[PDB]
């Protein structure tokens, strides 16, 4: 059999406001059938001692779908994230860890890198390091049958991904955001990549893979940041769509190109590689 | 059944959703121009309902008249249009070209070149048999297209009944509206998917390398299926071209997926021309893509669409004709195009599904130093055959005639000064009788006075076989691999006077060998350029005949014979001659210009006087087709331009 | 550290056709399901 596409949803910071998204999501599958997943790729917890929380911690409440988390962007919530590889937080969310490949039933392939950019030794709990991005490259990118991954999860924007593509808004992408995380997506090339963490939402047009006539046609990035929950501006922060993962596709059919599509944003220009 | 697929697929033609306004702006008003983008549906739709229209009007069917500067171009969409309307070619839809008639009685719809309208108004000055006249593809503003808007635009005030559209493609109406007394525009968008521009970040320093480069890359590594569209200047850089993009595909190894090279230019047979409308190739077995390339000249710029091309690279050259009238030079150099061309050349990519056009080129390059409008073909042309066609349209006062570009006066004093010379004209500037003979012929006007006044010369036969084999591309086939093998056979066809006497045995050999397909590949003889030559001749032979002009030829033991056609030749190419200074150059007469004689001559050694054909300007200044004259003959049979009082010291 | 075979053509997209294809060409991401408003 040819299997049906998955079903996802993605959510940009939560913020500790559970209630709110979850009835969000809980109307959504009453109208449009059930997602598979939830991924939450900005602020899960907020700065204050979060009351809700309890109630989903100890099982008074359930989320109604399986909940992949991005960890801990600061210090204050460096404490409800107990074992740094990944842990089940409560029931039906569950946090993924600091780095490393998912790999769902269906063939879906998931990296994730939580955290901000850090130089700092020791690495700090709410940071990521070069040798995080380093580890996850070497892990995928050294295989002679490597094609990219479906799904690139990260909570900051990558540096100067504002180039060549529409425009930002009020977010100058060549001054914010983890130049690693840039360098992380241009070695991994991953379908979609959501961020957050900028409390906007952006969907960037597509930028391909491959350097055009230097090199053989790869398949399109679509990135999109996604906004904070509950936002006063009414900006998109859940998004939905549905993938048939790499593995299963044509590979003709996996590389063709949308008509609005744009240069890499991170490919530096003839003059700066010198170095 | 095919009709209505045809039916089907030009539906969807952007013009459609415009029939009904191009319709009411046709009934109300007597000129308006048309503009729309390459693929648009111009050519194949707007005539159609031009024929809608002038079905409708009550009493005798006048056709439809559509310009095409092309001959590839008129010849393929009218067999087009015919499909198009269900009809014969030749029956209601027809055509009509330089030397090639296909019309008759019912030609209701004739797709026709410039040259052959502008011919058939210099004999039905109000354009009578039209009722509708459609000047297509504008923007090229050829020679004749030109001539044929003042001509128009002279007809519109003596015939409110005649209707006149200027399509165009480029976004220069203005000046097409402003000419046309104001008259409406009907701008028709494009339907162009999107094309991406594709820069490169330095200036490439082989155009021709960067070319082939960039033909192959494309085929390697782009994964849409598409068709490529390579842009080159002409027949001789193509036929290099295509040598080495096989060479260098074929060293890939059997990995690489079909190429379809097809080349397309004039001088192809219409059975070779009509190869473009086929489907490219199909996808390998091992996935790679089947495409098809298209090497052309800029016949593929304009009224033609390639379905399937998604790949446009654009090298930014095309060969132009080149007119200095200071000397008196006419000359094909190859030269850039124009912002307007390159966007013509980008917008192919567009047509079928979305696409990309690799410019070989700087971006700051396209901002600042391209042309924004191709220039009329009338700044850089010798009116010398348009001012004969001029004065047999009774256009008199030359020098305020509405051109819409007008040409340099100093040119236009070159036209006046040739034909005078050549007693087309008198002392006065008044068309004699043999000028409105000469502007009959579709020639060159020294072509067209060598025709007529060889008659008195008794050898009328042989100048009218050279005048066809001067009308049609050179008849020794010299490939680069088998020169020798070439000339060899050449040599056994020289004439020692010349090429033109040598163009005369290779002529009078193709006659006496029954038109051999074979013969012709066994002595290296352009069957094509011949079998176009004898279709020349017997054309030009009936113009003859319809002027009574008596076909004699000379006795063949005679000295005199060859000697005669020398002098015929002197009739018309009396300016284009050149004299052999005592350091061993040669001096044309009057301009004074160092000259030499052209590698492709049979002329081993420098007679003291010349008479050229054409001459060719290059590196060095080469005169083409040359024949030994005697000097004594040149104040005889010329005396008002070889007049002693006026002629410089040479 | 920071103290310290024919050349292939390299091409560069052109200014002009990002905002001519901005506009005109955004198309709606086939795989994304729209979610109602509230």
């Amino acid at each position: 059999m040819a299997q049906k596409p998955l079903r996802l949803l993605a959510c940009g910071d939560v913020e500790g406001k559970f209630d709110i998204l979850f009835n969000r999501v809980q109307a959504i599958q009453k109208k449009s059938g059930n997602f598979d997943l939830l991924l939450c790729v900005g602020n899960f917890f907020g700065s204050t001692q979060d009351a809700e929380w309890e109630e989903y911690k100890t099982g008074i409440k359930k989320a109604p779908i399986q909940t992949y988390v991005l960890g801990a962007n600061n210090q204050e919530t460096v404490k409800y994230f107990q074992d740094a590889d990944g842990c089940e937080l409560a029931e039906n969310i569950t946090y993924l860890g600091r780095k490393g490949i998912f790999t769902g039933s269906s063939g879906l392939q998931i990296v994730y890198l939580s955290g901000t950019e850090s130089l700092n030794e020791p690495v700090p709990g709410y940071s990521f390091s070069p040798k995080d991005v380093s580890s996850l490259r070497m892990m995928l990118c050294t295989t002679s049958q490597f094609k990219g991954v479906d799904i690139l999860l990260t909570s900051p924007w990558p540096k100067c991904v504002g180039n060549f593509g529409n425009s930002s808004g009020e977010v100058d992408t060549k001054k914010c955001g983890s130049a690693l995380v840039s360098s992380l997506a241009t070695g991994l090339k991953p379908r979609y990549h959501f961020a957050a963490l900028e409390k906007t939402y952006y969907e960037r047009l597509p930028y391909r893979n491959h350097i055009i006539l230097q090199e053989n046609a790869q398949h399109a990035t679509r990135f999109i940041a996604l906004a904070n929950v509950g936002n006063p501006e009414k900006k998109k922060y859940l998004y939905a769509f549905s993938i048939v993962p790499m593995k299963l596709m044509d590979a003709a059919e996996l590389v063709k190109q949308p008509p609005d599509v744009t240069e890499n944003p991170y490919r530096k220009s003839g003059q700066e590689a010198s170095i | 059944p095919r009709y209505y697929d045809i039916l089907k697929k030009r539906l969807q033609l952007p013009v459609w959703e415009y029939k009904d306004r191009f319709t009411d702006i046709l009934v109300r008003h007597q000129s308006f121009v048309l503009v729309g983008e390459t693929g648009s549906g111009k050519t194949t739709q707007i005539p159609q309902w031009c024929v809608e229209y002038m079905r409708s009007l009550p009493g005798p069917k006048r056709g439809v008249a559509c310009t095409q500067p092309r001959r590839v171009a008129a010849m393929s969409v009218a067999q087009r249009v015919a499909d198009e309307m269900d009809v014969m070619l030749g029956q209601e839809v027809g055509y009509s070209i330089r030397f090639e008639d296909c019309s008759s009685a019912k030609t209701i719809l004739k797709y026709m070149t410039d040259g052959m309208l502008l011919r058939e108004a210099m004999n039905d000055p109000l354009l009578e048999r039209y009722g509708v006249i459609i000047l297509d593809e504008a923007h090229e503003r050829t020679l004749a297209t030109d001539i044929l808007m003042g001509v128009l635009k002279e007809v519109v005030r003596q015939r409110s009944d005649l209707k006149v559209i200027v399509m165009s493609a480029t976004l220069d109406a203005g000046k097409f509206q402003i000419y046309f007394d104001n008259c409406p525009l009907l701008t028709i968008p494009g339907r162009t998917h999107p094309v991406e521009i594709f820069y490169t970040p330095e200036p490439e320093r082989d155009y021709l390398e960067a070319a082939i480069r960039t033909v192959i890359q494309i085929h390697m590594c782009e994964e849409e299926e598409g068709d490529l569209l390579l842009f080159l200047t002409g027949q001789e850089e193509i036929d290099e071209a295509c040598k080495r993009i096989k060479r260098e595909v074929d060293d890939l190894g059997p990995e690489v997926g079909d190429i379809k090279i097809i080349p397309l230019y004039s001088t192809l047979p219409p059975q070779q021309q009509q190869r473009i409308f086929e489907p490219p190739p199909p996808k390998k077995q091992n996935g790679a893509i089947g495409r098809k390339v298209v090497v052309s000249t800029n016949i593929a710029e304009t009224s033609l669409t390639i379905d399937g091309v998604v790949f446009v690279i654009d090298p930014g050259f095309a060969k132009q004709k080149v007119y200095n009238p200071r000397i008196r030079v006419e000359s094909l150099l190859v030269t850039a195009i124009s912002k307007a061309s390159a966007q013509q050349r980008a917008g192919r990519a567009g047509r079928t599904r979305p696409g990309k056009c690799f410019r070989l080129y700087t971006e700051k390059a396209y901002k600042t130093e391209m042309q924004d409008n191709t220039y009329p073909e009338i700044l850089r042309s010798n009116l010398g055959s348009v001012v004969l066609q001029l004065k047999k349209l009774g256009i008199d006062d030359l020098v305020h005639f509405d051109f819409m570009d007008p040409p340099a006066p100093e040119t236009l004093m070159r036209a006046l000064e040739l034909l005078n010379y050549l007693a087309a004209l008198n002392d006065d500037g008044d068309l004699t009788e043999l000028g409105s003979m000469m502007a009959e012929f579709p020639l060159d006007p020294q072509l067209a006075k060598m025709v007529i006044a060889s008659c008195d010369y008794n050898c009328s036969n042989e100048v009218l076989s050279i005048t066809a084999m001067l009308s049609v591309p050179q008849c020794f086939v010299r490939p680069t691999e088998a020169k020798k093998a070439a000339d060899e056979a050449k040599m056994r066809f020289a004439h020692i006077d010349g090429d033109h006497l040598t163009l005369l045995n290779v002529y009078h050999a193709f006659k006496q060998n029954h038109e051999s397909v074979q013969w012709c590949y066994d002595n290296f003889i352009n069957y094509r350029s011949l079998m176009s030559a004898d279709n020349v001749r017997q054309q030009l032979s009936r113009i003859m005949d319809r002027f009574n002009l008596p076909r004699r030829s000379t006795d063949f033991t005679s000295r005199d014979y060859y000697i005669n056609i020398r002098k015929a030749l002197v009739t018309g190419y009396f300016m284009q001659v050149a004299h052999l200074e005592r350091t061993g150059h040669y001096l044309t007469v009057k301009d004074n210009q160092v000259v030499q004689l052209h590698p492709s001559t049979v002329l081993d050694h420098k007679p003291e006087w010349v008479l050229y054909n054409e001459f060719v300007l290059t590196t060095k200044n080469y005169i083409r087709t040359c024949t030994d004259i005697k000097p004594e003959w040149l104040v005889k049979i010329a005396p008002q331009y070889y007049d002693m009082s006026n002629f410089p010291q040479c | 550290y920071n103290t310290q075979a024919q050349s292939k053509i390299l091409f560069v997209r052109s200014d002009a056709s990002r905002e001519e294809l901005a506009e005109l060409a955004q198309q709606v991401n086939p795989e994304e399901i729209q979610l109602g408003e509230d």
